[PDB]
């Protein structure tokens, strides 16, 4: 019923799609050996539950990552296509010479496991944008399955490289070169930076050792939260594309932002309620977004917001008029009533009352022009250039991919500025 | 005689019918008074029933010590 495939790519979004997975199951309660404690399962004979997904690195040493945490048993071994060196931070690799040796096989696996499903809905891809194995491997694979399942829509959940927060030097190449290639080929680019986790952790709920663990809890509550009120009934149902049509009104302007609530700490628990006007109060603020894009710096084209839960839709509904008629200075005015929302009638394990929020801005290409500043500080110099060079790479790319991120970001840039 | 044999039949059969309306009138009265006790009495319990919960919340929250290993 609207199958869903899951790409997980790079070691980034490996790790990231584990924590989803193992959350997942959490929700439906099946336990880490896949009996009961079709969206996203597929039936093993026994009544065994494995996930439909598909993990690839080329770095075996992933593979035993994913075997140690709990639910990790649960993937099958059919599906774990693997290489030898891996891509070893260069996007070259990935994507020339040893990622086209493997998108044969993985492509292959894909197709064994989409012809073999009838009601296919959409993708879903997780993988870094730096990282060569992700960026690279993950972006050739979205090219392939795109041009080969062209209606069907893709997510690709980019967990772009934030300045602030440092982790290699080449990260500015490896992410042009995804972003230039991603705006073709897929139609829901939500992404996620680890600064604004981090930022998030730190000073909304006073987590003294904030490790990945728990940022990758965040990112898999925010990717179940988004299509949970397509697996559990509701009161005003909606799916991919319902978010896929209120959100983007153009090919290009396809560029999300994410957020979850509520939370909070044990000190602070005791003193919040539980109600639609404290949700919105806190859903809509720049500190409760995923992002290092600051939202008050700009406007919403447009925003859905799925609840889960049970409330009265007269409050969410009231609720989103009166947000919508007091930050109307953080709105656009050409497109009228610019928000959504949609009820569902299942709250998560041990809450009553929760939002998962994505918004289509004009602020976020604040995001991508400092990525893009970066590069003009490291393409001017040609630096660390032969490592790309060596694989059929030639110079056209850079400068072609920097003209199209000057051009996503005038295209925001100018809707900001486009008024009625 | 007759035109009196016949007023009281028209005056008692008038009577009757205002105060069997008048009986409809009460009963419904009655039936709105009941009506209005679920309303009255669901409400209350779903209020102590929320407290009960979220008091119970409260607590598993608060019992979070430390380790001290
Ligand atoms: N929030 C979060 N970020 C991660 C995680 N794992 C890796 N990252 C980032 O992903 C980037 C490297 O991507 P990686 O997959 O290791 O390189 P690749 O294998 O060549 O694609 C680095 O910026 C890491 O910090 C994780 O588990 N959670």
């Amino acid at each position: 019923m609207r199958e869903i495939v899951h790409i997980q790519g790079g070691q980034c979004g490996n790790q990231i799609g584990a924590k989803f997975w193992e959350v997942i199951s959490d929700e439906h309660g099946i336990d880490p050996t896949g009996t009961y404690h079709n969206v996203y399962y597929n039936e093993a004979t026994g009544g065994r539950y494995v996930p439909r997904a598909i993990l690839m690195d080329l770095e075996p040493g992933t593979m035993d990552s994913v075997r140690a945490g709990p639910f990790g048993q649960l993937f099958r071994p059919d599906n774990f296509v693997f290489g030898q060196t891996g891509a070893g931070n260069n996007w070259a690799k990935g994507h020339y010479t040893e990622g086209a040796e493997l998108i044969d096989s993985v492509l292959d696996v894909v197709r064994k496991e989409a012809e073999g499903c009838d009601c296919l809905q959409g993708f879903q891809i997780t993988h870094s944008l730096g990282g060569g194995t992700g960026s690279g491997m993950g972006t050739l694979l979205i090219s392939k399955v795109r041009e080969e399942y062209p209606d069907r829509i893709m997510e690709t959940f980019s967990v772009v490289p934030s300045p602030k927060v440092s982790d290699t030097v080449v990260e500015p190449y490896n992410a042009t070169l995804s972003v230039h290639q991603l705006v073709e080929n897929a139609d829901e680019c939500m992404v996620i930076d680890n600064e604004a986790l981090y930022d998030i952790c730190f000073r909304t709920l006073k987590l003294t050792t904030p490790t990945y663990g728990d940022l990758n809890h965040l990112v898999s509550a925010a990717m179940s939260g988004v299509t949970c009120c397509l697996r559990f009934p509701g009161q005003l149902n909606s799916d991919l594309r319902k978010l896929a049509v209120n959100l983007i009104p153009f090919p290009r302007l396809h560029f999300f932002m994410i957020g979850f609530a509520p939370l909070t700490s044990r000190g602070s628990q005791q003193y919040r309620a539980l109600t639609v006007p404290e949700l919105t109060q806190q859903m809509f603020d720049a500190k409760n977004m995923m992002c290092a894009a600051d939202p008050r710096h700009g406007r919403y084209l447009t925003a859905s917001a799925l609840f889960r839960g049970r409330m009265s839709t007269k409050e969410v509904d009231e609720q989103m008029l009166n947000v919508q008629n007091k930050n109307s200075s953080y709105f656009v005015e050409w497109i009228p009533n610019n928000i959504k929302s949609s009820i569902c009638d299942i709250p998560p394990k041990g809450l009553k009352m929760a939002v998962t929020f994505v918004g289509n801005s004009t602020a976020i290409q604040e995001m991508f022009k400092r990525v893009a500043e970066q590069f003009t500080a490291m393409f001017r110099r040609k630096a660390f250039l032969h490592w790309y060079t060596g694989e059929g790479m030639d110079e056209m790319e850079f400068t072609e991919a920097e003209s199209n991120m000057n051009d996503l970001v005038s295209e925001y840039q100018q809707y900001q500025d486009a008024t009625a | 005689t007759q035109t009196l044999e016949l007023n009281r039949m028209r005056g008692m059969l008038e009577d009757d019918f205002n105060r069997k309306k008048a009986s409809i009138r009460q009963a419904v009265k009655e039936e709105n008074q009941q009506l209005d006790k679920q309303k009255r009495d669901l409400e209350k319990q779903s209020n102590n029933e929320k407290l009960n919960y979220e008091r119970t919340e409260i607590d598993m929250v608060k019992t979070r010590g430390q380790k001290r290993p």
